[PDB]
RNA sequence: AAAAUGACA
RNA sequence: CGCGGGGUUGAGCAGCCUGGUAGCUCGUCGGGCUCAUAACCCGAAGAUCGUCGGUUCAAAUCCGGCCCCCGCAACCA
RNA sequence: UCCUCCUAAAGAGUAACGGAGGAGCACGAAGGUUGGCUAAUCCUGGUCGGACAUCAGGAGGUUAGUGCAAUGGCAUAAGCCAGCUUGACUGCGAGCGUGACGGCGCGAGCAGGUGCGAAAGCAGGUCAUAGUGAUCCGGUGGUUCUGAAUGGAAGGGCCAUC
RNA sequence: CCGACUUACCAACCCGAUGCAAACUGCGAAUACCGGAGAAUGUUAUCACGGGAGACACACGGCGGGUGCUAACGUCCGUC
């Protein structure tokens, strides 16, 4: 499910999502899925976009997940008045800036890679794109 | 003592000519004989250290320094400050005088003796040793005894590596296997 | 520095009487005396012209000499009329009734804590004339525990000793003036319980010293048992330094007492002897006479012993 | 709140006292400290009291 | 009808007063004697020439002058000193 | 003083 | 989606009350009594104290998160 | 009510039934000085003895420690040990900091006596920040300050304290 | 006892590469704040003392945030 084991503090401030990304370049595999939009990418969209990648090439190559949620999101229950504390933790999300390589793959031909990546992007709430490793 | 007068000119020349030494100090010298037993089971009785301390004092003519627990350990059921063992460090004539009696009138009384182990070295040319029984010394009466107290003797030398640490002890007739 | 325990006590009863006091305060007068000394002292004090206050644990000395009797139970002292056996009867009623009312107070406080955490209901308030009273009941529980606690004890049996513990024949030890033991011949076997009795200063304490080899027999030789684990209780305690802490004197300055089967106990050995765990660093000199007697008793029953 | 307040009455006769605390269940001994006595303006021995 | 739902509590929510620590006389200020320069909790600034340190590690002037901030020392630990004016 | 019970053929 | 209490060898229950101590009765096993079974007598075994952490030298006990259960409260329109 | 951190926007301050923990103490040494010393952890060798006890030498360099939370500090140690000790003194205090005030705090230096050191010196409690309660009323000790005609006394005042 | 041994694994520590953090920092601005000097400008705009007050229910808009669902003409702070 990609939820952290043994964090330090349970709840965390909302924060903001400004600036560009850091993992801009393909480093482990040979093809990668780059993000063009901004948003928060939960832990279940990571999995549902990893089933849609494994089940496409069906056995071959390695799939790398470059991102990890490590960020609690809290939600008050239904029909609660405001205050009286902070909401109990529900799920974990990872913050995404433009230019961040989310998944990346190795050992699969490029044309098979494009269709495999086109099926994972359908499960993510951000406009992604297909990128190719360069010598750099 | 009666071994130092031998070393200062003979063991020097038995090693200067052997290991190709141009200086009387590139040859190693043995500088101290630390000696201690960890009584450990003194949790039941303090007399298990009050009488045990008189055993090192009866071998080495020096009153032992009681050691203590450095860090609390739950498994052994001790905490900081317990007296759990006595220790003696010998230097000088008392180092050589004890060195004489151990390798002459104490080693040959070890039960089931088949040489001295040679692989017990710590990469820098120091020797460690155990005895498994303290009655091998001519200072134990067999009537003042109540347990089977052993010892750990760690000859500490200035040799730069193990392979010449043997030479320092071998030149003293050390019964290496 | 030479007299026996009975004679040393006699000297302390004289030094407190040279002044011829109008008020005689005798803390434990009959401790190491024999029947003859106690019999004589019961007439010395009766004739004594002044006034006597004394603390005695002799249930037979008290009856012969006690005009009035005083409790000093738990910070309050109350008197009693009649002979000595009256006090035992009247005190037991004081303990029973106080036990009877103590349980009733807990009964109210028990059912006043089911009510504090009960549900409120619809629009009610939970009177604070009862919450504050419960606050006063919980605060009042910092009170005296009426039963001191009947201190519980248990011994540490060890492996059986040799069938012969002590054997001494032809042994004849004599102090300068008079003979204490003259040509003794006796044996002490396993599981034999022996009581040394006699007059004052007749060698009871020194006889044990011969057995343990404290001092050497003049002649005759003594042979000791072969698997003995002696536990020794001296006349004058002398095995506790009065300044060392209570915890360290008990079990020789170490934790991890051995109780019953295996050493799974530490410092809980005090709770069996009604030592509060808070007062564990008290120097031994501060303790009362009876408290110090039990503490020396506690650490003898703390180690394996055949003797 | 084990510690109990005490005062050290001067042995120099002049009515004077410092006050302090003392753990009475672990310190059966009575303090005897040398401290200033401003009435006599000398360092005297102060012994425990109420 | 179930209109108003019960609500929980917060286990925390207590804090303490602010101690107003910091530097009271910045560099280049002509300051008198015995006055306070910087309030500390440890010793982030050490005591240089003509200044002292209280039990609170408060740094105070000893003689009048100007305030100097400097970084002398093998471990690059900051000092404060006062000149002679 | 205590002393209960035992498939059918 | 708020409040109290509980979870301890096969069963029931103490020990949580200011932290070092795991026990009581029934049961289970092995002998004995009886023609045999009950009852009786004499001896043993059996628990990581719901689970995951955190302080403490030391946690069944103190603190936090979850899992199961049981009571209680959900009022004024 | 009090202490520590974040929110708090690089001086100070700054709210919420915001996110996390603590205190109502301890100590005649755990305080003052004068000497001396330097950890965690892992590797190798060694009687029982081990994953973890004591010991020896290597790497490492404070990841250790601090009477008890967190933060800031600490090798000149503020941590560890020992000798001698009572400055855990009396009267004051330039000049500052922080509060609406009540108040709270830091303080060179002056005088009187004292401790340690050969001295230069340091010492007006504890590495710092929590460990706390106004006034009124009353109790105890000291002090001719007052004393309802006068001499006392009572009762008030001032100082120390409950 | 020895592990005599295979390894789809639960994984310390180290090595090379790649990310995250309000309660992490071996780095680190813009602004703001404190003090000093200078000209120009401003019918003292500064401070102290004294007489008289009112006010202590704020609202929205921009920027930086806590909470809420980066909901609310929501709520609570900083600055304008
Ligand atoms: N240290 C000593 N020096 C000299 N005489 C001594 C010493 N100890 C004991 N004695 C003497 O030895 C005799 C026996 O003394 P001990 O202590 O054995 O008495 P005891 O029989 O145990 O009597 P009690 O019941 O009175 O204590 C006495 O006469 C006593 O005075
Ligand atoms: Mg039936
Ligand atoms: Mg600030
Ligand atoms: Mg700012
Ligand atoms: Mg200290
Ligand atoms: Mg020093
Ligand atoms: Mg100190
Ligand atoms: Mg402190
Ligand atoms: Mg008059
Ligand atoms: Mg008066
Ligand atoms: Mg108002
Ligand atoms: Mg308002
Ligand atoms: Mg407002
Ligand atoms: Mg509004
Ligand atoms: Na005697
Ligand atoms: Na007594």
């Amino acid at each position: 499910m990609l939820q952290p084991k043994r964090t330090k503090f349970r709840k965390m401030h909302k924060g903001r999502n400004r600036g560009l990304a850091q993992g801009t370049d393909v480093s482990f595999g040979s093809f990668g899925l780059k993000a063009v939009g901004r948003g928060r990418l939960t832990a279940r969209q990571i999995e549902a976009a990893r089933r849609a990648m494994t089940r496409a090439v069906k056995r071959q190559g390695k799939i790398w997940i470059r991102v990890f949620p490590d960020k609690p999101i809290t939600e008050k229950p239904l029909a609660v008045r405001m205050g009286k504390g902070k909401g109990n933790v529900e799920y974990w999300v990872a913050l995404i800036q433009p230019g961040k390589v989310l998944y990346e793959m190795d050992g699969v031909p490029e044309e098979l890679a494009r269709e495999a990546f086109k099926l994972a992007a359908a499960k993510l709430p951000i406009k992604t794109t297909f990128v190719t490793k360069t010598v750099m | 003592a009666k071994l130092h007068d031998y070393y200062k000119d003979e063991v020097v020349k038995k090693l200067m000519t052997e290991f190709n030494y141009n200086s009387v100090m590139q040859v190693p010298r043995v500088e101290k004989i630390t000696l201690n037993m960890g009584v450990g089971e003194a949790i039941a009785d303090k007399k298990l250290l009050d009488n045990a301390a008189a055993d090192l004092a009866a071998i080495s003519g020096q009153k032992p320094l009681i050691t203590k627990a450095r860090k609390s350990v739950a498994g052994f059921k001790i905490r900081q400050g317990y007296p759990i063992g006595c220790k003696v460090t010998l230097r000088g004539e008392r180092m050589w005088e004890f060195f004489e009696r151990l390798i002459t009138i104490a080693v040959p009384r070890i039960r089931d003796f088949r040489g001295l182990s040679a692989k017990s070295f710590d990469g820098r040319g120091n020797y460690s040793m155990g005895v498994r029984e303290q009655i091998i010394f001519p200072e134990i009466d067999y009537d003042k005894v109540d347990r089977v107290r052993g010892l750990d003797i760690t000859i500490t030398t200035t040799a730069k590596s193990d392979e010449e640490g043997r030479a320092l002890l071998a030149a003293f007739d050390f019964p290496f296997r | 520095s030479s007299l026996s325990g009975g004679w040393l006590r006699k000297a302390a009863l004289g030094r407190a009487l040279v002044s011829n006091p109008r008020v005689l305060l005798l803390d434990q007068p009959t401790n190491h005396l024999d029947i003859e000394t106690i019999d004589w002292l019961e007439g010395f004090l009766k004739t004594f012209n002044g006034t006597i206050i004394f603390i005695s644990h002799d249930r037979s000395f008290i009856r012969n000499m006690a005009t009035r009797i005083v409790d000093l139970d738990r910070g309050k002292l109350v008197t009693y009329p009649g002979n000595y056996d009256q006090y035992l009867l009247e005190k037991e009623e004081a303990l029973r009734v106080e036990e009877l009312q103590n349980a009733e107070f807990d009964r109210k406080l028990a059912q006043e804590e089911v009510w504090i955490r009960q549900g409120i209901k619809a629009r009610r308030t939970r009177n604070e004339g009862r919450v504050r009273a419960l606050k006063a009941m919980r605060r009042e529980r910092g009170e005296r525990r009426e039963v001191m606690g009947t201190a519980k004890m248990q011994v540490e049996e060890a492996s059986r000793s040799g069938k012969i513990v002590f054997e001494m024949e032809d042994v004849c030890y004599q102090v300068n003036g008079k003979q204490l033991v003259k040509d003794f011949s006796a044996q002490v076997l396993r599981g034999d319980k022996i009581a040394l009795i006699g007059p004052n200063g007749c060698g009871k304490t020194t006889l044990l010293k011969l057995m343990l080899g404290q001092l050497q027999a003049d002649s005759g030789r003594i042979h000791v048992g072969t698997k003995l684990e002696v536990a020794y209780f001296d006349q004058h305690r002398a095995e506790l330094d009065p300044d060392k802490t209570v915890m360290d004197n008990l079990a020789e300055g170490k934790q991890e007492v051995m109780v019953n089967g295996k050493p799974r106990h530490v410092l809980g050995y005090l709770q069996d002897f009604l030592f509060h765990p808070k007062r564990a660093m008290t120097p031994v000199r501060a303790l009362s006479g009876g408290e110090r007697n039990r503490l020396l008793l506690a650490r003898l029953f703390l180690k394996p012993s055949n003797l | 709140g084990i510690r109990e307040k005490i005062k050290l009455v001067s042995s120099a006769g002049t009515g004077h006292f410092y006050t302090t605390t003392k753990n009475k269940r672990t310190k059966p001994e009575k303090l005897e400290l040398k401290k200033f006595d401003p009435v006599v303006r000398q360092h005297v021995i102060y012994k425990e009291a109420k | 009808m179930a209109h108003k739902k019960a609500g929980g509590s917060t286990r925390n929510g207590r804090d303490s007063e602010a101690k107003r620590l910091g530097v009271k006389r910045f560099g280049g200020e002509s300051v008198l004697a015995g006055s306070i320069i910087v309030r500390q909790r440890g010793t982030k600034f050490h005591a240089g020439a003509n200044v002292g340190c209280g039990r609170d590690h408060t740094l105070f002037a000893k003689a009048d002058g100007k305030v100097k901030f400097e970084v002398k020392g093998p471990k690059n630990r900051k000092f404060i000193s006062i000149e002679a004016e």
